[PDB]
């Protein structure tokens, strides 16, 4: 179980064979994966007023 | 005179040429050249192509 938190459209990104910041820079993914990914909003309790 | 031997030769030349002409068809995908397909597209649909 790998938890992170990233921001919107970058949610794309978390995909075997996907070109982007987050995947060649932070969570790459192998291209033969078998397993599953959930993704929801938090913008309640990750937003601050500052 | 001597027909009998040169289909022998003949048979042979055509049997090869036809197996070259077939590494230029493009089987349904985007292009005869797979390395186009794996640096175009993404694994998921260059697996399908390959």
């Amino acid at each position: 179980a790998d938890s992170f938190v990233i921001r919107g459209d970058e949610v794309r990104q978390i995909a075997p064979g996907q070109t982007g910041n987050i995947a060649d820079y932070n969570y790459k993914l192998p291209d033969d994966f078998t397993g599953c990914v959930i993704a929801w909003n938090s913008n309640k309790l990750d937003s601050k007023v500052s | 005179a001597l027909g009998k031997l040169q289909d022998v030769v003949n048979h042979n030349a055509q049997a090869l040429n036809t197996l070259v002409k077939q590494l230029s068809s493009k089987f349904g995908a985007i292009s005869s050249v797979l390395n186009d397909i794996f640096s175009r597209l993404d694994p998921p649909e260059a697996e399908v192509q390959i």
